DNA sequence: CTTTGTCATTTTGCAGGTACTCTTATTCAATAT
RNA sequence: CUAAGAGUAC
DNA sequence: ATATTGTGCAAAATGACAAAG
């Protein structure tokens, strides 16, 4: 793993989170709020747990990281936090 | 004997534990399953060295389900039997078809055919005992054996001791 | 570079190959009455040195079967005389951006 | 109703893997299979109520894992095996990509 | 390699063979490749105590052989719970069978140990058995056959039966 | 067929497009690094015209009056007249655009203008325009500094590929220089000044604009970019001297060794 | 209910490892030796023991568990036999392969025929992929026929350095049928090479030699290319009427028999040679029935029998037919209608449809209130609920459970519940051509029995409303749902990759009607106008 | 020189009922076609013929056939393509499948 | 004398995607228990 | 139930 | 009286065969 992982300082993928990307994490949140998880955002009323989920990735509350994985099996990781949500 | 070794363990975690003390749940967890357990692969697993910084790593969202599959990397220490060597030990029991003896956490059964002809069984002693013309091994009896044979099962290891080789008995 | 009017007999052809390093390559003179290179289907071609060669890929982290490849028979590659292993970068006008470098690996 | 091979292609043009996993599997027919670390098959003896897990031949007892797989692919998988071939699954890498 | 099946001698200390995992380098969780250690039971005592008080203190924050007993019986109760049997068994077992009793012995034992260049199961077996001669010490031990001078096994025994307290 | 053997193409995080080999198909997708939903037909206004018209739509001299420049277009026009700095920044900024001219003339043989680009210059012009109130009568606060620095730093600031090292800064530039010959056709000093008129604001906004779009309009990693061929190749196929249509598709597809109508053209 | 816990660790498949069975694998895996051709006893209600049925194989009937695991038929995968072949067979699949093999390897030594020292050796030998490394190595050495005990030396051609070669003549090998002739050069001599001596032959190449030839060393040896102890699958391979699997089965046991019987009582070699090639021709149809030249072994009632090859190859096979596509639950299909009042991204389902799709909504504080409603509403009235799974696994069917009274629902429970308006549903029109042909529409429950769309959505999906039929999927869970919403919902398709244009536009009457209100001519008075501004949704509210 | 006429060809065939594809698909196409130093045909002979792994190779066609030749030769799948997870029914690492989903524990903690 | 390229054969694998309904048929006949 | 065939819808 | 057994491409591969050294 200690190869496999390029460093934080030197990470040369795109400081965007792609459209998978927020796919992807507004899904696992979402499936994890419906399985009870602990939300991190104040609700104005929401229910439903997918929009519960956009609201917590709009203010960037979202414990996840994900772990780009480049073709030659090393990845970066990237913090839902730190990525840019522009699409 | 006692070793020290870097061990891995994979844990799951449900949706409904990852709070702030998602840490303290899974230091816990690794306990719990490996303190105190046995292997065959590693022998007897003892404690976890290093507690304060235990590396649990990131963490992985298994999809479809959403529990994240932790492997929880430590240092344990171990004691492996290994055939063929000499260790000191306690007797606790014994029987017609031989004796045990406690060493750390494993029982090594020795058995009728692996002592000299001179010691016999003897059940009229209470607790009964092994008797010879020099020496008499009962419970609570210090003892040096030699470890000949091991069958490696995984819940329960089992070794096999002899003392028929030279200086090897009661100390 | 051995230039020849129409052919070569097969029994010179088996000596060709001669103690290394020296190298031998034949070449008929109809087929080089025109420079292909010259065409504007064919981009440009550059040989990369074995320090170019190891810099790309480090840089793209690949290995030598994931380059794209160029037969050592393409008339290309024998204008430019490569050898297996060796890396050509390929210059081409594109028409989306106005430059496109690639890089064909000699097998 | 049928989901076919070009549906199947443009879920994957769409880019949805979670959903072409969950059409190909939760909506159709998913199987728990018991296999060996040793030998990739699935000549697993599993008895879940006592808990024993034994693969004969290679004659162990700890080195199992449990996948879930298409049961067309178990069947695929036990059709190559009865035809002479070794369909292995193995749960780790052994080369680089 | 993924070798299907497996052939393997069989295990044996006096062969030395203790195992493909059991090595002597052992890749550490650091990535880089460290000696296999073996602790002798004096040693291996120690550091499951200094685990079990720095677990304590951890806890905390967020001598004869009967009064040693009782308090590693004691702190054991309040570090860790259940399932403790084995642990209990062999921390008893230590106590016992212990050949040393503070840090600077046995740091003095390992170093001695050390300067013979020898095995680490070999050093670990010399420092748990309370050996007394050398051809003793040869038969107890066959690995040690052919690997060390008579006359330096007998007196670096001789120091250590020395280093021998209570 | 096409979809079976292009299905495993995909854009990776190095922007690289591999099979499931991890074979590099393309260096960057698509040879610029854009996603086909985000791309809009442009008209390249350098490669056309007459040299005259080029001079005239372009070239500023402040030291001559054959291609002067208004004084009423900016604020500051009659003091920049006679300076030397200001007219080294315009000498290389028209020898920039020369030599775009000269290469896209060599890039479309045939001269064609109009090509498919990421982002729509023109529209973000006619949004500041509305939007800032240009009143096409007020002399321009910017300076020509301010311009040719601007479009400067928005060049620098169209990151495809990330990388810190000469390669990657090398296809960087070769992946953005086609865009950067638009911008540069567009943006000139003597355009902004008159033709569009923009202020300091409306510029800053109209370079943030520029930098944002195009960001937004870089592929996306992980996109299967082989199906997607596949299929917009195909879809076309159903709806279909020399034999063409889907009997040429199949000749092409099949790399077929005999062809019913084997032409050569000669120049 | 699904499969009850295991306690094995959970992974995923990363590499599959191919190769062939070693007979003393197929011995170790199989759990039955089967012997006998019948399948049930002659009570005719159980399975015979060492039959092809044998119940340590897996449980033939619902009501008896397997023998081996004593786990039902939803959980028993099946356990392999074996059948032990009196003779060795050929491989129908590899038979090219083992006449290629035996090509380049010395039919009498068993040693390949070009070492090192010939010339276009290193080059043979220097390729990297296996099949390549096969194919120079065949067409280098197919054409000599001689093993060469004695070859000039690698340094010069005039000493001669000895190999470890016999000098044998090898043959020239052609394929009559299941079987090899071999004809030596005649000093030509023509017989059947028999698969005893070619197995022979096999087992005696180097490892060097065929990891040359491109086989493992641990996966796949050329001499397991011949049969010697065929697996039997389990009843799950051919379910019972017998399957065409059981009775080709039988057929081998029945050829078996005879084979070890005139070996056992000593026969003429015509009736033993006749009774192997019916076994090899046996065991060849039961892999391949559709074998070139040779005729198809029909079954019982004159139809060509199925065998596996046939079971896994083409459209209906198990990969294109099973596999790459499926048939799945929880989808709908019916005729669509136009409707100019739905949204663009909406799609108008059937109620009856509605009640009968369903969706699992997992019990939370949030949806607590409206699911106990549903699930008090019923399976038969929409809104409503069909199912309540509890989190033991166990299944509550709101049919006859109001009997049992109103249930109280638990947080971590699950509702399958009818699905509502506003919940994302796959919508595809077949063939489907591209991705826009599959796009994901928001739910509205509509009192009719045909899906409704949008005018402007037809174009992508190619439809019209002149019978047209459309297939209607549900997601099951939250990331299928979410991603379905973020990646294929019909608004983000408006502008296509294909031709970076729009796909959808405005058609039909609402384009005639458009042109018609843009003219010149057109003016509108004053009631009309405020009609027509209201009926614009979002309309700020000022004339 | 060969890339560019086809796709030359390929834009002709595309164009000639005056239906327009943007330029990179057809760039795609006639990269994979020509990426290994030749004309790869879309065809069982061609890409078909790559050591792209059996599970894919045969899910196209001569499926028994791959098969076996994959057991012969003891081939290693590594299970990166779409068709092999498709066929395992595990989730392809394609689109939302290409990253893993991590838990920063760290940031955990720091939100509350 | 053996290549050597070259034609003329042989294989040989394939042939859009979904969906609906109905109809027939499941070895014939002779022999022996 | 299985199989084969026929007709048919887009 | 009834169970048991007597098709049209079109590429690839392969073989036959007049010329060449
Ligand atoms: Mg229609
Ligand atoms: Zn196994
Ligand atoms: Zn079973
Ligand atoms: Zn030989």
């Amino acid at each position: 793993l200690k190869e496999k992982a390029i460093p934080k300082d030197q990470r040369a993928t795109t400081p965007y989170m792609t459209k998978y990307e927020r796919a992807r994490i507004l899904g696992t949140r979402a499936l994890q709020i419906s399985m009870n998880a602990p939300v991190f955002v104040d609700l104005e009323g929401e229910t439903d747990p997918l929009r519960i989920a956009m609201k917590e990735l709009a203010e960037k509350k979202i414990p996840l990281v994900i772990r780009r994985y480049l073709p030659d099996g090393s990845f970066e990781d990237w913090s839902v936090e730190e990525l840019i949500v522009d699409l | 004997m006692f070793f020290i070794k870097d061990l891995s363990l994979n844990i799951t975690l449900h949706p409904s534990f990852f709070g702030p003390r998602m840490k303290q749940y899974l230091k816990t967890k690794l306990l719990e399953e490996v303190e105190g357990s046995c292997t065959g692969k590693f022998g007897y697993i003892l404690c976890v060295l290093d507690y304060d910084n235990i590396d649990i790593q990131r963490g992985r969202i298994l999809p479809t389900d959403g529990s994240a599959e932790f492997n929880v990397k430590y240092r344990a220490v171990v004691f492996k039997p290994f055939k063929g060597e000499v260790v000191d030990g306690t007797v606790v029991s014994c029987s017609q078809h031989g004796f045990e003896v406690q060493v750390g956490p494993m029982k090594v059964f020795v058995t009728k055919h692996l002592m000299p002809q001179d010691l016999t069984f003897n059940a009229g002693s209470n607790p009964p005992s092994y008797q010879s013309s020099e020496d008499v091994i009962t419970i609570k009896s210090r003892i040096r054996v030699k470890i000949e044979g091991c069958i490696s099962q995984v819940s329960s290891i089992h070794a096999i001791g002899s003392i028929k080789e030279d200086y090897l008995g009661a100390i | 570079i051995f230039v020849y009017q129409n052919n070569i007999t097969p029994s010179a052809m088996k000596l060709v190959p001669s103690i290394p390093p020296a190298t031998i390559e034949t070449f008929n003179e109809a087929a080089l009455v025109v420079n292909i290179t010259h065409h504007e289907l064919v981009p440009k071609h550059i040989r990369l040195s074995s320090d170019e060669k190891r810099e790309l890929l480090k840089r793209y982290r690949l290995k030598e079967s994931q380059l794209p490849r160029i037969q050592r028979a393409d008339p290309v590659a024998l204008y430019l005389g490569l050898k297996r292993g060796e890396v050509v970068k390929i210059i081409r006008k594109s028409e989306t951006s106005g430059r496109y470098a690639s890089y064909r690996i000699c097998m | 109703l049928r989901f076919g091979e070009m549906e199947r292609d443009c879920m994957i043009a769409h880019g949805a893997a979670s959903f072409l996993k969950e059409r190909l599997m939760e909506a159709s027919d998913a199987f728990r299979v018991h296999i060996c670390g040793i030998c990739g098959l699935m000549t697993v003896i599993a008895k879940l109520n006592h808990n024993q897990f034994e693969c004969k031949g290679c004659d162990n007892k700890i080195d199992i894992y449990q996948i879930h797989i298409p049961y067309a692919a178990k069947l695929l998988f036990q059709e190559l095996m009865a035809m002479n071939i070794t369909p292995r699954l193995y749960t780790d890498r052994s080369r680089d990509f | 390699r993924r070798r299907l099946k497996k052939v393997e001698e069989e295990e044996n200390a006096a062969t030395l063979q203790l195992g493909q995992e059991f090595q002597l380098k052992q890749i550490n969780h650091q990535g880089e490749e460290e000696e296999l250690i073996a602790l002798n039971l004096s040693e291996a005592r120690l550091v499951i105590k200094e685990a079990l008080v720095e677990r304590r203190r951890a806890f905390k924050r967020s001598e004869t052989r009967e009064k040693e007993l009782e308090s590693i019986d004691v702190l054991l109760e309040q570090t860790t719970g259940g399932n403790n049997k084995d642990l209990k068994n062999t921390m008893q077992y230590l106590t016992n069978f212990s050949r040393f009793r503070d840090q600077e012995t046995v740091g003095a034992v390992i170093q001695l140990l050390k300067s013979t260049g020898l095995h680490p199961f070999e050093v670990a077996q010399l420092g748990s058995l309370a050996c007394d001669t050398a051809d003793e010490a040869k038969t107890l031990i066959p690995s040690l056959n052919n690997k060390i001078s008579d006359d330096e096994l007998e007196r670096i025994l001789k120091e250590l039966s020395n280093l021998e307290t209570l | 067929r096409l979809v079976k053997a292009l299905e495993d193409i995909m854009v990776h995080y190095d922007n690289t497009t591999r099979n499931s080999l991890g074979n590099v198909i393309q260096f960057i997708y698509g040879e610029d690094g854009m996603d086909a939903a985000h791309i809009e037909k442009q008209s390249l206004d350098t490669i056309g015209g007459s040299d005259a018209a080029f001079e005239k739509r372009y070239r500023v001299d402040l030291l001559n009056t054959d291609h002067t420049l208004d004084p009423s277009l900016l604020e500051s026009g009659s003091e920049i007249l006679g300076d030397l700095k200001l007219q080294v920044l315009l000498d290389e900024e028209y020898k920039q655009l020369v030599k775009d001219r000269k290469f896209l003339r060599e890039v479309f043989v045939d001269g064609e203008a109009n090509w498919p680009l990421p982002v729509n210059i023109r529209r973000i012009i006619q949004n500041a325009q509305q939007t800032f109130h240009i009143d096409h009568t007020k002399p321009s606060d910017l300076t020509i500094k301010d311009i040719v620095l601007g479009v400067k730093d928005l060049q620098e600031n169209l990151l495809v590929l990330r990388g810190k090292n000469e390669i990657i800064q090398n296809a960087q530039r070769d992946a953005v220089t086609l865009f950067c010959c638009l911008l540069r056709s567009r943006l000139a000093t003597r355009r902004v000044l008159q033709e569009y008129r923009l202020t300091k604001q409306a510029f800053d906004w109209v370079l943030s604009n520029i930098e944002a779009q195009f960001l937004r309009s870089v592929v996306h990693p992980g996109e299967m970019v082989g199906v997607l061929a596949a299929q917009s190749i195909g879809e076309p196929a159903t709806q279909m001297k020399v034999t063409s249509g889907v009997p040429r598709l199949k000749e092409i597809l099949n790399v077929a060794k005999n062809m019913k109508t084997p032409s050569l053209t000669v120049y | 209910v699904g499969q009850q816990y295991s306690s094995a660790p959970l992974r995923t498949v990363k590499e599959v490892q191919f190769g062939l069975f070693s007979p003393e694998e197929v011995r170790a895996i199989s759990v039955a030796k089967i012997r006998f051709p019948e399948t049930m006893d002659e009570t005719q209600t159980r399975a015979k023991i060492g039959g092809l049925n044998d119940p340590r194989l897996g449980s033939i009937d619902r009501n008896l568990k397997c023998q081996t695991c004593q786990e039902g038929m939803n959980e028993c995968p099946g356990h392999f036999g074996h059948i032990d072949l009196a003779k060795p067979v050929f491989h129908v699949g590899f038979i090219a392969k083992i006449k290629k093999v035996c090509e380049c390897v010395c039919m009498h030594c068993g040693k390949l025929l070009l070492d090192e020292h010939n010339e276009l050796m290193r080059q043979a030998l220097a390729i990297k992929d296996s099949k390549k490394r096969f194919a120079a190595i065949w067409t280098l050495c197919k054409t000599k026929m001689v093993c060469e005990t004695d070859v000039p030396s690698e340094d010069d051609p005039t000493q001669l350095v000895s190999r470890g070669g016999c000098g044998n003549t090898q043959p020239t090998i052609r394929k009559d049928g299941l079987k090899l002739v071999g004809s030596w050069k005649k000093d030509p001599e023509l017989r059947v090479l028999s698969t005893e001596e070619i197995l022979n032959i096999f087992k005696h190449i180097s490892v060097k030699d065929f990891t040359s030839l491109g086989f493992n060393e641990v996966f796949s040896r050329p001499e397991w290319m011949i049969l010697t102890c065929l697996p039997v699958p389990p009843p799950p391979v051919r379910p019972s009427g017998e399957d065409d699997l059981t009775f080709k089965l039988a057929d081998i046991l029945k050829a078996n028999i005879s084979l070890e019987t005139l070996e056992h009582n000593g026969a003429p070699h015509h009736a033993i040679e006749e009774a192997e090639s019916l076994l090899q021709f046996h065991v060849a149809t039961y892999m391949d029935n559709d074998i070139a030249g040779q005729p198809q072994a029909l079954q019982k009632s004159g139809r060509p029998v199925k065998s596996i090859r046939a079971r896994l190859k083409g459209k209906e096979g198990r990969i294109r037919g099973n596999l790459m596509g499926k048939r799945v639950d929880f989808s709908a299909r019916t005729v669509i209608s136009g409707d100019p009042n739905l949204e663009l991204d909406q799609v108008g389902v059937p109620k009856s449809i509605a009640k009968t799709l369903t969706y699992p909504e997992v019990v939370t504080p949030y949806n607590i209130d409206r699911l106990t409603q549903l699930v008090r509403n019923g399976p038969n009235e929409h809104p409503g609920a069909k199912y309540v799974i509890r989190d033991s696994g166990d299944r509550i069917d709101l049919r006859y459970s109001k009997r049992a009274g109103d249930i109280q629902l638990q947080y971590g429970w699950k509702v399958e519940r009818h699905i509502m308006d506003n919940d994302p549903v796959l919508f595809n029109r077949q063939p489907s051509l591209h991705k826009m042909s599959m796009m994901a529409h928001r739910v509205k429950v509509i009192p009719y029995s045909t899906f409704r769309l949008n005018l402007s959505v037809t174009s992508p999906y190619n439809a019209d409303f002149d019978g047209d039929e459309m297939n209607l999927h549900v997601p099951q869970s939250e990331e299928t749902r979410a991603e379905l919403s973020q990646l294929c919902a019909v608004p983000l398709q408006i502008v296509s990759p294909q031709s970076n244009k729009p796909c959808m536009g405005i058609v039909q009457d609402t384009l005639c009607g458009i042109r018609k209100l843009t003219l010149r001519d057109t003016f509108i008075e004053l009631d009309q106008v405020l009609n027509m501004l209201y009926w614009v949704p979002d309309w700020d509210g000022v004339i | 020189a060969g890339r560019a006429a086809l796709y030359k060809e390929v834009y002709n065939v595309i164009a000639s009922d005056g239906s327009y594809v943007n330029y990179r698909h057809m760039a795609l196409l006639v990269d994979v076609m020509t990426t290994q130093g030749g004309l790869t045909s879309v065809t069982r002979h061609g890409f078909n013929r790559s050591n792209t792994g059996a599970l894919m190779r045969c899910s196209f066609e001569e499926t028994v056939e791959i098969l076996f030749e994959a057991g012969a030769s003891a081939e290693l799948d590594d299970c990166r393509g779409v068709s092999e997870n498709v066929i395992l029914g595990q989730m392809a690492p394609i689109g939302t499948g290409a990253f893993d989903v991590m838990i920063d524990e760290e940031s955990l903690v720091k939100y509350m």
